RNA sequence: GGUUGGCCUCGGAUAGCCGGUCCCCGCCGGGGGUCCGGUGCGGAGUGCCCUUCGUCCUGGGAAACGGGGCGCGGCCGGAA
RNA sequence: UAGCCCUGAAAAUGGAUGGCGCUGGAGCGUCGGGCCCAUACCCGGCCGUCGCCGGCGUCGAGAGUGGACGGGAGCGGCGGCCCGGAGCCCCGCGGACGCUACGCCGCGACGAGUAGGAGGGCCGCUGCGGUGAGCCUUGAAGCCUAGGGCGCGGGCCCGG
RNA sequence: AGAACUGGCGCUGCGGGAUGAACCGAACGCCGGGUUAAGGCGCCCGAUGCCGACGCUCAUCAGACCCCAGAAAAGGUGUU
RNA sequence: GGCGGGUCGCGCCGUCGGGCCCGGGGGGCCACGCGCGCGUCCCCCGAAGGGGGGGACGGCGGAGAGCGCACGGGGUCGGC
RNA sequence: CCGAGUGUUACAGCCCCCCCGGCAGCAGCACUCGCCGAAUCCCGGGGCCGAGGGAGCGAGACCCGUCGCCGCGCUCUCCC
């Protein structure tokens, strides 16, 4: 027995929505990542315009 | 045959979903309907006879032993030494200055040049300077310090790789007589070549080493434990 | 069995440490004014060696004691 | 009024928060975060037992969880002069182990024990019927052994 | 001394209670890794060698961890 | 003339729900025979009880061939 | 003259509190709001112990079960 919830494929030889979940996911959090990181800069780079 | 079409990020998952895939492959219009030698014959090869002779080679043993074991049962991949992976720290990257601490060597400060083909990484604090010559090491007997040398467009030679080095050994003899195998009392005169080889390249990082200032007597140094100097109290 | 040694004030703790003009105890020590530093940097979270591969050629900084001694001889120091 | 400490509070060998000992606690109360270990728990290896089975198909030709033929009509795929039909192994004559069926193989759960009860003993002793074309004066039994091992054990084999 | 209900000991090792029939945890084939239970972590003795938190307490007989192995009424301008 | 129970209707709520819908004016989808006829639904058009489209189908009219890979994939191998 | 330390009644001429109307743009965040969580969750890495055990529905196999399930890409279209 392998263990599901530590590796892939054997999460989706049993749950084959367990992939689309997953970089459903991986994807949104990459994005949400992108839209805080550029919003820390843009905004303190108009900070560091005035100044 | 195009590249893989299907950028990863995550390790065997692929960005792009199946149907996705099934769009960019354009699978929709490439969908389909349409649809030994066992030898050869030997000449005859004498006076009355004819009948070219038979379809055999490779015939059946002469010998079974008295038992045999049965088959393995495959399991999975568990692929080669050959083939595996290599694997570098992120605290080594070429012209880091390294610590040997296993060797013959056992604390001369070597200058880091390349990682090799197969896992052991290529290395030379310069001849000159220690009395280490082009001699691989292995990963993790050495020590990455903090401080490096900028020798990222100095030059490396192809010809020298994994098989250059390497030892050497050939045992035809097998009779009990008092030598010992008759070139096991013999240091290596072949390094002939191996000079030369060095000299392209002791003659092109001594520049880079005489650039920043107290470096060749750090490299000229060896490293010690002498009394409270504690590592995990220590910046390497 | 061990992988370099520290060759040393008293001590106070609601207080200590150092440097120093003058007033006294056979050229040292006690007192006070004066200046310091003080989560101790004249800091054993430290300091001296050192992590010294050797040698050769060959220039600068330092250095005029030589430093290792199986030398030779003399001194007085140290009785828990 | 109630927390701690004190008085009340005396016993016979020398002595007991376990001892040393502890008073910015090593005491008492209220709590925090780490950390230490049982034969307990989890994962793995092995042994045995219980349970549930597998394999007579050694079937390199068995191919099979619905298959026939063969007749009256039909589409696809095959070799065309829009008409058409079984090829039964072969260029290799080959293809591991196995099933003491009272034996082999699999899977899962379990394992304390007096009195007591069962099962197995290829444990051991003495004699008898059979049997090893057994074994030996080129050395049997017995006894000795810092010799070599085997079995969970009863015990046993070998060397000198 | 004699009963009721349940568990245990007898028949039962193991961790802890220093010590142990019965307390507390936990029941046991032969071992490796992990983690805990009850109990603990100054040193015997594994682990607080945490920059642990708040208070209380001075004993010329201090106190110190279920069973459990020593105390009462009464009293103190001793302290909170 | 006050206090509750059941029902109807009004506007107002919420990342409501119905995959809803319904005509119109970038992201995601384990979803892919153009031709046409088998139903169903929708959109059209002047009429007014008919054709031309579209969407989807748990059924039929339209509606095969694997080729070499790589692998968190039926309990570790090295062609170190 | 300046400064300090005390004691009064005194309410902005340090400040603080409670109200009626706001903005930036909000962060369980510049380690005290640390809360409680993940179909509202995933990625990456280091330490340790372990490695127990004739799968070919095809070819009539032939040096040689890189095989089943599972997820994946490449070609049997073309262009840049
Ligand atoms: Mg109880």
């Amino acid at each position: 027995k392998k263990n599901p919830l530590k590796n892939l494929r054997i999460m989706l030889k049993l749950n084959p929505y367990a992939k689309t979940m997953r970089r459903n996911t991986i994807l949104r959090q990459a994005r949400n990542h992108k839209l805080r990181v550029d919003k820390a800069a843009a905004a303190a780079a108009a900070l560091q315009a005035k100044s | 045959p195009h590249c893989s079409r299907n950028p990863v990020l995550v390790r065997g998952i692929g960005r792009y979903s199946r149907s996705a895939m099934y769009s960019r492959k354009a699978m929709y219009k490439r969908k389909y309907s349409a649809a030994v030698l066992a030898t050869v014959t030997k000449p005859v090869g004498g006076d009355k006879n004819g009948g070219t002779r038979v379809v055999k080679l490779r015939k059946m043993p002469r010998y079974y032993p008295t038992e045999d074991v049965p088959r393995k049962l495959l399991s999975h991949g568990k692929k080669p030494f050959s083939q595996h992976v290599r694997k570098l720290r992120a605290s080594i990257t070429p012209g880091t200055i390294l610590i040997i601490l296993t060797g013959r060597h056992r604390g001369k400060r070597v200058v880091f040049l390349k990682q090799l083909a197969s896992g052991l990484l290529l290395v030379t604090g310069p001849l000159v300077l220690n009395r280490v010559p082009l001699r691989r090491t292995h990963q993790k007997f050495v020590i990455a310090t903090s401080t490096k040398i900028d020798i990222s467009n100095v030059k490396i030679p192809k010809h020298l790789t994994d098989a250059y080095f390497k030892k050497k050994k050939l045992r035809k003899p097998r009779h009990q007589e008092g030598e010992i195998f008759d070139t096991e009392k013999e240091k290596y005169e072949i390094t002939e070549q191996r000079k030369i080889d060095q000299k392209a390249v002791d003659s092109q990082i001594l520049p880079k080493i005489k650039a920043i200032p107290q470096l060749q007597g750090y490299l000229r140094s060896v490293f010690a434990l002498t009394n409270g100097i504690y590592p995990h109290k220590l910046v390497f």
